[PDB]
C-alpha cells in the first residue's frame, strides 16, 4: 500500500498521507473568517461535546502575537501545537529584526514548517488547517490560510472544516471590500447560524474575535454584549 | 524486465529490476498533478516566462497567487507543480543564492544556481527516508557573458538549458510547437508574443489578461521584472490584431 | 489493520488509531470524578486491589501547593507525567516566585503530550488526569486524554463506567457552584458511586479525597481521614 | 536517516541492488574509452530529442585536474555527485602532496565512495559507471569504476547501451600501437557503429588527455573530425 | 546509529532471538567441565580435525586471568569478543582492588554483559556459552556457566554444545566423590564423558588442566593418548 | 627526590632504587617499592611526581599484561619500552600530563639484556648505564669511570654498592636503604637490600 | 516475520503489547511468596533445580537491596540484574545525601521509574530495548514499619499484605487469602508460606531447593541458613 | 523505519546468520585462490578472474596486497569490499608498528580484522563483508603462517587451505598430497600448480605470490609470467 508514509508518492503522483489529513480537517466543525475594509473578523462553530465542560473550553481561536490571531480546524492539539510555533517564530522575528512580523511572512514561515512535516516517514503531517489574521496602518487587513499540505494563500474570505462549501456559498453574497467590522461581525454570527447544521450536533457556542482599526491594531475577543447582539441578529435571520 | 518489480522498489528511492527509480517517475506525475502549465523563451536580448494563473475561487487575494518568484535581483523563476514544495524549493533556491553571493562577493550564475537545486533533489532521489519533490523550476536571467538564460531542473536532479521549454500538463504539446516555431527563426527576436501565443495555443484559451502572469530579464534591464496588468494587456491587443 | 500500528500513519477516515487506543486504555482505568464549587475544587478516586489482601494501587498525587492530581490509565506513565508537572511547578515558582496558573501547566502538559504523537516509533501517554488547581480565578478541573487535548471542566469524570459518573454529575451540576466543601465532597461521592457495581460499597479503605481552595493547600484525605465524609450517604 | 543497509546479500549470493544498478548503467547512453601510445580520448552520445536543448549548457565530459577527467554512462545527477566528489578528493591529495593525483589513486578513491554508497545506512548504490582518463608519470591511464565499487584498468571498452557489441567491435579493431588522433577516429566509428541517427558536431562530446593535459574537444575540432569520417 | 529494537517479547512471554542464540550454541563443539577437589579440568571436542589445520590457532579453551580460564561452545568469533571483553575486565579488576578476580565475579561480568546485549537496541545475542573455571583466592575450586540469556550458576560438572545432554546424563550419574578423588580419576572421567559423544574418539579431544596456583596447563595428544588406553583396558 | 639506577651487562640488567617515600619533610615509609613487575622479564622502575607514578606504571602494567593474556606470548623488553615511550608521548600534550621519570630494565631471549631511560618529555633512549634523580649527577661518572661491557654480576653489584656509598658519603638527601633486582634467562631475581 | 510492530505499539484494548507479554513472562518463573506481619516481612521463593549436579547455592534469587530492605524475584532472572542493581545504588545515593534510611516505597517506586523505558528512537545510546520480564516482592522495615511492594513489568506497585508470583501464583494467592490475618505472628506466616511452597511445588520441598528471608523492627535483613531451615521444615 | 528494514543481524530459527551464509555463497562463485605453507616459505596462488582481452596490466598485482613489511594477503569476494578491509588491515598493521616499534604478528592482525567483521555482524544493520581472505606472513613468534578469515568473522591458521571456487575439491586434494613437515618452496610451488590446474590452464590466468626469508629479512615477490609458464611446463613434464 502507498499510504503509509509522507515519503511514498502514489502510482498518481499523489501523497496520500496528506489528504487523509486533510480529511481530519474536513471532519471537524466550521470556522470562518472575512477580511473588509478595516480589518479582519474570525468565527468558529465551537461544538460542545458535553454540558459538562466550562463554556469556553478548547478554544479555537488563538492570539499568535499582539497583531496576529490564529483560528484552527481540525485535530486540536496539533492546531495549539502549531500556534506555539507561530508564537514562536513571532517572538524570533520581534527579537531579530526589531518590529512585528508581517503577516505573509508569518504565514510563508509556519507553512514552511508545516511542509517540512510532509516528507519524511519520520513524522505524520498536520491534521490541522488554520487561519492567521492580521492589520496594520501600512498594510492594512490581511487573512491567510494554511492547509496540511503547507500551501499558504491569501484570501478575502475562508472557510475551514466540514461546511466549507456552504460557508464559501454564504461568504460569496457579501461586499466585504466596502463593510467595516462594526458590520460584518452580525454577518458572520449569520452565516456560522446559518451552516451550523441543528440536527446532528444540538449544542455550539459562539467565538468571535476581530483585528483591525477598531482595536488599534490589536487581536482580540469580540466584547460579550457584541457577541450577544450578533446572535441575537443571527437567530431572528434564522427566523 | 518491462515493467518488473521487486521488493519495495515502488515505496522508496531503490532501484527496480529494469534501474529505474519509480519514485522519481511518480514525482514527474505529481508535476503534472497541480494541471498547470508554464512557458518559458529567450532570445537574443529577452528572457520570458509565462504562466497560467487559475483563481476559480473570487474569494482568494489573486495578488498573493502566483507561480512567479524573485530569488535575486537578477534571477526570476516560475515553479509548476505541488505548489507547498515549490514554495519550500524557492526557499532554498533563496537561501543558496544570497549564501552563494556572501562567499563568493559576485551573483550566482543562473546555470550554477539551477545545478545547485538539481544537486539538492538528488540528494532526496538517494535517501530513501525522504520523497523528491514534486516540482519542475524554471529559471531566467541574464548572464554577463552569454546573455539571457532560461535554465530547468526537475525532481530527478538533472538540469539542462533550454532555449525555450514547458512544464505542467501540456509540456509535450508546447514542446512541439516551440520546436515548430523555432525551426521558423537560432532563437527569436519578439519574444513574449511568441511565449503568450504558445500557451494559448496549446491550451486552447485566447488568454483574458488576468489570466496570466509574464516576468522578463532584459540585457538593457537585467532587473528580474513582472509585468503589470496594463502591459500584459497591450500585449494581448497587440497580438490580437495579427 | 495496517494503518493501526503506527502513531505517525493518518488512517483513510483522517483517524489516528494509537490515540484511539490510548484513549481505550483511559476508559479502563478504575473510575475517578473532579468536580468543584465557587470555593473549592475536589477529587475523589477509587482504588483498585487486584485482591481482597491488595492495599489498593494510590490514585491522587500531590503535585504543588495548589495543584493535585487523580489518575486514571497506565501508572508508570501517570507517574512520568506527574514528575514533569511537579517539575514545571517547581520551576515557576523558582523563577516568577508565585504558584503557577493551572490553565497554564495544562497548556504544558498538552504541548509535552502532543510531541510524541507527531514522531514515528514513539507512542502516546497512555493516561488521562484530573486536574485540581486553585489560583486567582479559583477552583478549576482540567482533563487531559491522550490524543493531548485537554479539556476545562465545571466537573468530569474518566475510567471504567463513568458514563455513569458523568450522569449524575449532568443532573445534579446546577448545585455545585453553591455547596459548602461538606456537601460538595458528598457529590463527588455519590458520582463516584454510581461507577461501582451493584454489590458493592464505598468504604473507608477504597476511597481517597483530595481538595483544594482560597484557604486550603492541596490535602490528601485516606483511609481514617475519609471516614467524617462517608458518614452521611445513603444506601442507593 | 535510515540507519540500516539497503543492499543486502540474497539466497544466491548477490547483491541485487547492484545488479540493477549495473541494469540502470546498461540502459545509459554509450560511452568510450581508448588507450593510445601517447594518450586517452572519450567520447559519448549526447541523445537531446528536443532541438530545444542547449547542448553547451551542461557537459558530460568533464575535467577533474588539469591531467585527469571522466565521463560516465547512467544517470546524470548521481554522475554529477560523483565528479564532485572526485574533485574533492583530487584537492585533498593536491593539499596534502602537493603533486596531481595519480589517476589510479583518484580511481581508487571514487571507488571508495562508491562502495560505502552500496553499504551505509538508507542510501542505493550509484546508478553510474565512470570511465576516468589521465596522464601522469609519462603514461596514459584509463579506469571503469562499476556501482560496485569495483575498478578495473583497461586498454579500451564500452560501456552503456550496446557496450557488448562495442566491446567485440573493439577487440577486433584495437592495437597498442594505435595514435592518439587514430584512437580518436576508432572512438568516433565505435559509436556510430550503435549510433541510430546521424551523427553531428552537436550530439556527441569527446575528451583528450596527453602530455599537454585534459581538455574537452570543442565542437569545431569534432566537426574536423567528422569530416574525416 | 542503529538503534532499532531488534529482540522483543512474543506471545505466551518468549524472547525467540534469546531461543534462537541457544539453539546456535546446541550446535557448536561439545566442551565439559567438572570441579575436582583440587584440580578443574576442561575438554572439548575437536569435531573439525582437519589434517591441515594448525590446532593452536582453533583452540577453544583461552585463559581469562592467571587464576581463572574458560571453555565455550558456538558461534567461535562471538566468543572471541567475550573473551577478550573479559580480559579488559579482569585486569581493570587488578588495577583497582590489587587481588585476581574470584571466578564467581568475572562470571557475573560476563552473564551480565550478555544480558545488556540481550535488552539493548541495535544488538543481537551471544551466540556462546561460557564454563568459566579456576580458583579463587582462598583455593577453592569453582565451575560456572553462562549461556546467552545472561543467567548463570554454578556446576559440578556440566556439558554444552551438541550432544550436551548425554553428557549431562553422563556427569550426573558417574560425578561422585570416589570419581574425583584423584587427578587421574577427575581427568579421566572427563576423557570418558567427550568419549560418549566424540566421533573418532581420542584422537580428535582437546584438553586442558587447572591446579591450585598453577596457570592452564594443556595436555599434548600424546598424554591424551595415554590417558584414552589407560580407560580403554579399563574397560 | 627519587633516585633510580640501572646497569647493563653482558647477559643481565641489574637495577636499584631507595626504598623511602617522603613527605614535606618526613620519610612517611622506609621500605617503598618503586618497582612494578611488568612481566616474567620486565621491570619498569617509575619515579616523578606523586600520584602520576603509580598510576602511570600501573596503567603501563595492566596494559602489558593484557597484552600477554591476549596473545599468549610476552613483550620484548623493546616493544614493552616504546609503548611506555608511547603512552606518555601521547598524555604529555594533553589536560593529564604524567610528570614520571622512567627506567625499564628487561631481557629478550634473541636480543638479550636491555635498559631504556626516559624522561617526563617521553625522550626514550637505549644505554648501557643510566641513573635518574640528583643522585644521578653524583653517580654517572662513578660507572664511566668503573663501567665495562663486560662487566660481571658480582663486579656489577660491586659497582652498584659503590655508587650507594657515594650518596651516603656526599648526597644531602637521606635515602639509607635501596632495593636491588636483577633480570636473567631465568626471570627476575630479588637480591638483598643494601642497607646503611 | 511474526512480530511487524513497534515496541510502543498499544492494542485494542489499551495496553502495551510488549508489557502483556512480559506478564505472561512472570508466569513462567519460578514462585515467591511474601507475607507482611506486624513484626516483619517474610520472603520465600522456589528454588526450581534442573540438575543435582548444579550448586542449589548458586542460584540467588533472594538479594539483599540494603540492610533494611530485602527483595525477592520471579521471571526472566537475567533481566533483574539491573534492576537490583539500580535499587542498591538508588539506597546508597538516597544515605549518601540524605543520611538516613531510603523507605521501602520509595526505593520500589525508583526502581519502578525503570519500568516502560524502552522505545528504538528515543534515547541515549544504548537504552533498554524491551521491558524486564520480571517481577519484584520488596519487603523492609522503616518508619511506617513493616511493608512488602510488588511491581511487575507495566512499572505498576502498590503495598500488598501478602502476594504470590510466578508459575503458581494463581492458587497460591486463593491459599494466602485463606490464611492471612492481619494479627497473624512472624513465625505462623513462615509456617504458612512454607506450606504453601510445599503446596505448590512440583518437586518435593527440603531445605536445599528453597530460600527464606525475614526482615524484622528488630535486626537487619536476614537470609536462613541451612540448618535454620531444616529447623522450620521440621514442624510441618 | 521499520517496513523496510531487512534486519541483516537477527538470528534465524535455526540458530543462523543468514547474511553470513549468503556472503558464503557469493564466495564460493568468486575466483578460486589458495594458500600452502613450507619449511622455508609460503605462497599465494589465486585464480584471476580479469581474463578479458582488452585489460590494461597496471598495478603490481590483481588480487595479492602488500599489508606490511612481513604480511601479504589475498581475497575471494566482494572486490570492493576487499579493498575496504585491505586498506583497514593496512591501517591497523601502521598503527601497531607506531605504538610498539616492531611489525605486527599475522594473528594479531588477523584478530583484528576479524573483529571487525564480527562487529559489521552483530550491530549496526548493515550487511557483512563478502570477503574470505588468505593472509601470508613471518614474525618472530611462529615464523611462516598461514591465515583463512571468512565473513562470520572466524578464522583458523592452516598448513594450506583454498577459498572460492571449487574450493572443496582443492581443499580435499590438499588433505590428500600435503606431506606436513616435508614440504619445500619447489614442492608447494609444484602441489600449488598441480590442484590449480585440476580446480580450474595458462600463466596469463594464473598470479602466484611468495614469501620467503633472505638474510633476516622478508621479501615479498609475485613470480612474472616466465617462471609460471615455466612451472606449468615442469608439471605437464611431469605428467
Amino acid at each position: 500500500g502507498y499510504d503509509l508514509s509522507a515519503s511514498t508518492f502514489s502510482p498518481d503522483g499523489r501523497v496520500f498521507q496528506v489528504e487523509y489529513a486533510m480529511k481530519a480537517v474536513e471532519n471537524s466543525s466550521t470556522a470562518i473568517g472575512i477580511r473588509c475594509k478595516d480589518g479582519v473578523v474570525f468565527g468558529v462553530e465551537k461544538l460542545v461535546l458535553s454540558k459538562l465542560y466550562e463554556e469556553g473550553s478548547n478554544k479555537r481561536l488563538f492570539n499568535v502575537d499582539r497583531h496576529v490571531g490564529m483560528a484552527v480546524a481540525g485535530l486540536l492539539a496539533d492546531a495549539r501545537s502549531l500556534a506555539d510555533i507561530a508564537r514562536e517564530e513571532a517572538s524570533n522575528f520581534r527579537s531579530n529584526f526589531g518590529y512585528n512580523i508581517p503577516l505573509k511572512h508569518l504565514a510563508d514561515r509556519v507553512a514552511m514548517y508545516v511542509h517540512a512535516y510532509t516528507l519524511y516517514s519520520a513524522v505524520r503531517p498536520f491534521g490541522c488547517s488554520f487561519m492567521l489574521g492580521s492589520y496594520s496602518v501600512n498594510d492594512g487587513a490581511q487573512l491567510y490560510m494554511i492547509d496540511p499540505s503547507g500551501v499558504s494563500y491569501g484570501y478575502w474570505g475562508c472557510a475551514i472544516g466540514k461546511a466549507r462549501q456552504a460557508a464559501k456559498t454564504e461568504i460569496e453574497k457579501l461586499q466585504m471590500k466596502e463593510m467595516t467590522c462594526r458590520d460584518i461581525v452580525k454577518e458572520v454570527a449569520k452565516i456560522i447560524y446559518i451552516v451550523h447544521d441543528e440536527v446532528k450536533d444540538k449544542a455550539f457556542e459562539l467565538e468571535l474575535s476581530w483585528v483591525g482599526e477598531l482595536t488599534n491594531g490589536r487581536h482580540e475577543i469580540v466584547p460579550k454584549d457584541i457577541r450577544e447582539e450578533a446572535e441575537k441578529y443571527a437567530k431572528e435571520s434564522l427566523k | 524486465s518491462r515493467g518488473s518489480s521487486a521488493g519495495f522498489d515502488r515505496h522508496i528511492t531503490i532501484f527496480s529490476p529494469e534501474g529505474r527509480l519509480y519514485q522519481v517517475e511518480y514525482a514527474f506525475k505529481a508535476i503534472n498533478q497541480g494541471g498547470l502549465t508554464s512557458v518559458a523563451v529567450r532570445g537574443k536580448d529577452c528572457a520570458v516566462i509565462v504562466t497560467q494563473k487559475k483563481v476559480p475561487d473570487k474569494l482568494l487575494d489573486s495578488s498573493t497567487v502566483t507561480h512567479l518568484f524573485k530569488i535575486t535581483e537578477n534571477i526570476g523563476c516560475v515553479m509548476t507543480g505541488m505548489t507547498a514544495d515549490s514554495r519550500s524549493q524557492v526557499q532554498r533556491a533563496r537561501y543558496e543564492a544570497a549564501n552563494w553571493k556572501y562567499k563568493y562577493g559576485y551573483e550566482i550564475p543562473v546555470d550554477m544556481l539551477c545545478k545547485r537545486i538539481a544537486d539538492i533533489s538528488q540528494v532526496y532521489t538517494q535517501n530513501a527516508e525522504m520523497r523528491p519533490l514534486g516540482c519542475c523550476m524554471i529559471l531566467i536571467g541574464i548572464d554577463e557573458e552569454q546573455g539571457p538564460q532560461v535554465y530547468k531542473c526537475d525532481p530527478a536532479g538533472y538540469y539542462c538549458g533550454f532555449k525555450a521549454t514547458a512544464a505542467g500538463v501540456k509540456q509535450t504539446e508546447s514542446t512541439s510547437f516551440l520546436e515548430k516555431k523555432v525551426k521558423k527563426k537560432w532563437t527569436f527576436e519578439q519574444t513574449v508574443e511568441t511565449a503568450i501565443t504558445c500557451l494559448s495555443t496549446v491550451l486552447s484559451i485566447d488568454f483574458k489578461p488576468s489570466e496570466i502572469e509574464v516576468g522578463v530579464v532584459t540585457v538593457e534591464n537585467p532587473k528580474f521584472r513582472i509585468l503589470t496588468e496594463a502591459e500584459i494587456d497591450a500585449h494581448l491587443v497587440a497580438l490580437a490584431e495579427r | 489493520n495496517q494503518y493501526d500500528n503506527d502513531v505517525t500513519v493518518w488512517s483513510p477516515q483522517g483517524r489516528i488509531h494509537q490515540i484511539e487506543y490510548a484513549m481505550e486504555a483511559v476508559k479502563q482505568g478504575s473510575a475517578t470524578v473532579g468536580l468543584k464549587s465557587k470555593t473549592h475544587a475536589v477529587l475523589v478516586a477509587l482504588k483498585r486491589a487486584q485482591s481482597e489482601l491488595a492495599a489498593h494501587q494510590k490514585k491522587i498525587l500531590h503535585v504543588d501547593n495548589h495543584i493535585g492530581i487523580s489518575i486514571a490509565g497506565l501508572t508508570a506513565d501517570a507517574r512520568l507525567l506527574c514528575n514533569f508537572m511537579r517539575q514545571e511547578c517547581l520551576d515557576s515558582r523558582f523563577v516568577f516566585d508565585r504558584p503557577l496558573p493551572v490553565s497554564r501547566l495544562v497548556s504544558l502538559i498538552g504541548s509535552k503530550t502532543q510531541i510524541p504523537t507527531q514522531r514515528y516509533g514513539r507512542r502516546p501517554y497512555g493516561v488521562g488526569l484530573l486536574i485540581a488547581g486553585y489560583d486567582d480565578m479559583g477552583p478549576h478541573i482540567f482533563q487531559t486524554c491522550p490524543s493531548a487535548n485537554y479539556f476545562d471542566c465545571r466537573a468530569m469524570s474518566i475510567g471504567a463506567r463513568s458514563q455513569s459518573a458523568r450522569t449524575y454529575l449532568e443532573r445534579h451540576m446546577s448545585e455545585f457552584m453553591e455547596c459548602n466543601l461538606n456537601e460538595l465532597v458528598k457529590h463527588g461521592l455519590r458520582a463516584l458511586r454510581e461507577t461501582l457495581p451493584a454489590e458493592q460499597d464505598l468504604t473507608t479503605k477504597n476511597v481517597s479525597i483530595g481538595i483544594v481552595g482560597k484557604d486550603l493547600e492541596f490535602t490528601i484525605y485516606d483511609d481514617d481521614d475519609v471516614s467524617p465524609f462517608l458518614e452521611g450517604l445513603e444506601e442507593r | 536517516g535510515y540507519s540500516f543497509s539497503l543492499t543486502t546479500f540474497s539466497p544466491s549470493g548477490k547483491l541485487v541492488q547492484i545488479e540493477y544498478a549495473l541494469a540502470a548503467v546498461a540502459g545509459g547512453a554509450p560511452s568510450v574509452g581508448i588507450k593510445a601510445a601517447n594518450g586517452v580520448v572519450l567520447a559519448t552520445e549526447k541523445k537531446q530529442k528536443s532541438i530545444l536543448y542547449d547542448e553547451r549548457s551542461v557537459h558530460k565530459v568533464e575535467p577533474i585536474t588539469k591531467h585527469i577527467g571522466l565521463v560516465y554512462s547512467g544517470m546524470g545527477p548521481d554522475y554529477r555527485v560523483l565528479v564532485h566528489r572526485a574533485r574533492k578528493l583530487a584537492q585533498q591529495y593536491y593539499l596534502v602532496y602537493q603533486e596531481p593525483i595519480p589517476t589510479a589513486q583518484l580511481v581508487q578513491r571514487v571507488a571508495s565512495v562508491m562502495q560505502e554508497y552500496t553499504q551505509s545506512g538508507g542510501v542505493r548504490p550509484f546508478g553510474v559507471s565512470l570511465l576516468i582518463c589521465g596522464w601522469n608519470e609519462g603514461r596514459p591511464y584509463l579506469f571503469q569504476s562499476d556501482p560496485s565499487g569495483a575498478y578495473f584498468a583497461w586498454k579500451a571498452t564500452a560501456m552503456g547501451k550496446n557496450y557488448v557489441n562495442g566491446k567485440t567491435f573493439l577487440e577486433k579493431r584495437y592495437n597498442e600501437d594505435l595514435e592518439l588522433e587514430d584512437a580518436i577516429h576508432t572512438a568516433i566509428l565505435t559509436l556510430k557503429e550503435s549510433f541510430e541517427g546521424q551523427m553531428t558536431e552537436d550530439n556527441i562530446e569527446v575528451g583528450i588527455c596527453n602530455e599537454a593535459g585534459f581538455r574537452r574537444l570543442t565542437p569545431t575540432e569534432v566537426k574536423d573530425y567528422l569530416a574525416a569520417i | 546509529s542503529y538503534d532499532r529494537a531488534i529482540t522483543v517479547f512474543s506471545p505466551d512471554g518468549h524472547l525467540f532471538q534469546v531461543e534462537y542464540a541457544q539453539e546456535a550454541v546446541k550446535k557448536g563443539s561439545t566442551a565439559v567441565g567438572v570441579r575436582g577437589r583440587d584440580i578443574v579440568v576442561l575438554g572439548v571436542e575437536k569435531k573439525s580435525v582437519a589434517k591441515l589445520q594448525d590446532e593452536r590457532t582453533v583452540r577453544k579453551i583461552c585463559a581469562l586471568d592467571d587464576n581463572v580460564c574458560m571453555a565455550f561452545a558456538g558461534l567461535t568469533a562471538d566468543a572471541r569478543i567475550v573473551i577478550n571483553r573479559a580480559r579488559v575486565e579482569c585486569q581493570s579488576h587488578r588495577l583497582t582492588v590489587e587481588d585476581p578476580v574470584t571466578v564467581e565475579y568475572i562470571t557475573r561480568y560476563i552473564a551480565s554483559l550478555k544480558q545488556r546485549y540481550t535488552q539493548s537496541n541495535g544488538r543481537r545475542p551471544f551466540g556462546i556459552s561460557a564454563l568459566i573455571v579456576g580458583f579463587d583466592f582462598d583455593g577453592t575450586p569453582r565451575l560456572y556457566q553462562t549461556d546467552p540469556s545472561g543467567t548463570y550458576h554454578a556446576w559440578k560438572a556440566n556439558a554444552i554444545g551438541r550432544g550436551a545432554k548425554s553428557v549431562r546424563e553422563f556427569l550426573e550419574k558417574n560425578y561422585t566423590d570416589e570419581a574425583i578423588e584423584t587427578d587421574d580419576l577427575t581427568i579421566k572421567l572427563v576423557i570418558k564423558a567427550l568419549l560418549e559423544v566424540v566421533q573418532s574418539g581420542g584422537k580428535n579431544i582437546e584438553l586442558a588442566v587447572m591446579r591450585r596456583d598453577q596457570s592452564l596447563k594443556i595436555l599434548n595428544p600424546e598424554e591424551i593418548e595415554k590417558y584414552v588406553a589407560e580407560i580403554e583396558k579399563e574397560k | 627526590m627519587e633516585y633510580l639506577i640501572g646497569i647493563q651487562g653482558p647477559d643481565y640488567v641489574l637495577v636499584a632504587s631507595d626504598r623511602v617515600a617522603a613527605s614535606n619533610i618526613v620519610q612517611m615509609k622506609d621500605d617503598h617499592d618503586k618497582m612494578f613487575k611488568m612481566s616474567e622479564k620486565i621491570l619498569l622502575l617509575c619515579v616523578g611526581e606523586a600520584g602520576d607514578t603509580v598510576q602511570f606504571a600501573e596503567y603501563i602494567q595492566k596494559n602489558v599484561q593484557l597484552y600477554k593474556m591476549r596473545n599468549g606470548y610476552e613483550l620484548s623488553p623493546t616493544a614493552a619500552a616504546n609503548f611506555t615511550r608511547r603512552n606518555l608521548a601521547d598524555c604529555l600534550r594533553s589536560r593529564t600530563p604524567y610528570h614520571v621519570n622512567l627506567l625499564l630494565a628487561g631481557y629478550d631471549e634473541h636480543e638479550g639484556p636491555a635498559l631504556y631511560y626516559m624522561d617526563y618529555l617521553a625522550a626514550l633512549a637505549k644505554a648501557p648505564f643510566a641513573a635518574h634523580g640528583y643522585g644521578a649527577f653524583l653517580t654517572l661518572s662513578i660507572l664511566d669511570r668503573y663501567y665495562t661491557p663486560t662487566i660481571s654480576r658480582e663486579r656489577a653489584v660491586e659497582l652498584l654498592r659503590k655508587c650507594l656509598e657515594e650518596l651516603q658519603k656526599r648526597f644531602i638527601l637521606n635515602l639509607p636503604t635501596f632495593s636491588v633486582r636483577i633480570i636473567d634467562k631465568n626471570g627476575i631475581h630479588d637480591l638483598d637490600n643494601i642497607s646503611f | 516475520s511474526e512480530y511487524d510492530r513497534g515496541v510502543n505499539t498499544f492494542s485494542p484494548e489499551g495496553r502495551l503489547f510488549q508489557v502483556e507479554y512480559a506478564i505472561e513472562a512472570i508466569k513462567l518463573g519460578s514462585t515467591a511468596i511474601g507475607i507482611q506481619t506486624s513484626e516483619g516481612v517474610c520472603l520465600a521463593v522456589e528454588k526450581r533445580i534442573t540438575s543435582p549436579l548444579m550448586e542449589p547455592s548458586s542460584i540467588e534469587k533472594i538479594v539483599e537491596i540494603d540492610a533494611h530492605i530485602g527483595c525477592a524475584m520471579s521471571g526472566l532472572i537475567a533481566d533483574a540484574k539491573t534492576l537490583i542493581d539500580k535499587a542498591r545504588v538508588e539506597t546508597q545515593n538516597h544515605w549518601f545525601t540524605y543520611n538516613e534510611t531510603m523507605t521501602v516505597e520509595s526505593v520500589t517506586q525508583a526502581v519502578s521509574n525503570l519500568a516502560l523505558q524502552f522505545g528504538e528512537e528515543d534515547a541515549d545510546p544504548g537504552a533498554m530495548s524491551r521491558p524486564f520480564g520480571v517481577a519484584l516482592l520488596f519487603g523492609g522495615v522503616d518508619e511506617k514499619g513493616p511493608q512488602l511492594f510488588h511491581m511487575d513489568p507495566s512499572g505498576t506497585f502498590v503495598q500488598c499484605d501478602a502476594r504470590a508470583i510466578g508459575s503458581a501464583s494463581e492458587g497460591a494467592q486463593s491459599s494466602l487469602q485463606e490464611v492471612y490475618h492481619k494479627s497473624m505472628t512472624l513465625k505462623e506466616a513462615i509456617k504458612s508460606s512454607l506450606i504453601i511452597l510445599k503446596q505448590v511445588m512440583e518437586e518435593k520441598l527440603n531445605a536445599t531447593n528453597i530460600e527464606l528471608a525475614t526482615v524484622q523492627p528488630g535486626q537487619n535483613f536476614h537470609m536462613f541458613t541451612k540448618e535454620e531451615l531444616e529447623e522450620v521444615i521440621k514442624d510441618i | 523505519s521499520r517496513r523496510y528494514d531487512s534486519r541483516t543481524t537477527i538470528f534465524s530459527p535455526e540458530g543462523r546468520l543468514y547474511q553470513v551464509e549468503y556472503a558464503m555463497e557469493a564466495i564460493g562463485h568468486a575466483g578460486t585462490c589458495l594458500g600452502i605453507l613450507a619449511n622455508d616459505g609460503v605462497l599465494l596462488a589465486a585464480e584471476r578472474r580479469n581474463i578479458h582481452k582488452l585489460l590494461d596490466e597496471v598495478f603490481f598485482s590483481e588480487k595479492i596486497y602488500k599489508l606490511n613489511e612481513d604480511m601479504a594477503c589475498s581475497v575471494a569476494g566482494i572486490t570492493s569490499d576487499a579493498n575496504v578491509l585491505t586498506n583497514e588491515l593496512r591501517l591497523i598493521a601502521q598503527r601497531y608498528l607506531l605504538q610498539y616499534q616492531e611489525p605486527i604478528p599475522c594473528e594479531q592482525l588477523v584478530t583484528a580484522l576479524c573483529d571487525i567483521k564480527q562487529a559489521y555482524t552483530q550491530f549496526g544493520g548493515k550487511r557483512p563483508f563478502g570477503v574470505s581472505l588468505l593472509y601470508i606472513g613471518w614474525d618472530k613468534h611462529y615464523g611462516f603462517q598461514l591465515y583463512q578469515s571468512d565473513p562470520s568473522g572466524n578464522y583458523g591458521g592452516w598448513k594450506a587451505t583454498c577459498i572460492g571456487n571449487n574450493s572443496a575439491a582443492a581443499v580435499s586434494m590438499l588433505k590428500q598430497d600435503y606431506k606436513e613437515g616435508e614440504m619445500t618452496l619447489k614442492s608447494a610451488l609444484a602441489l600449488a600448480i598441480k590442484v590449480l590446474n585440476k580446480t580450474m590452464l595458462s600463466a596469463e590466468k594464473v598470479e602466484i605470490a611468495t614469501l620467503t626469508r633472505e638474510n633476516g629479512k622478508t621479501v615479498i615477490r609475485v613470480l612474472k609470467q616466465k617462471e609460471v609458464e615455466q612451472l606449468i611446463k615442469k608439471h605437464e613434464e611431469e605428467e
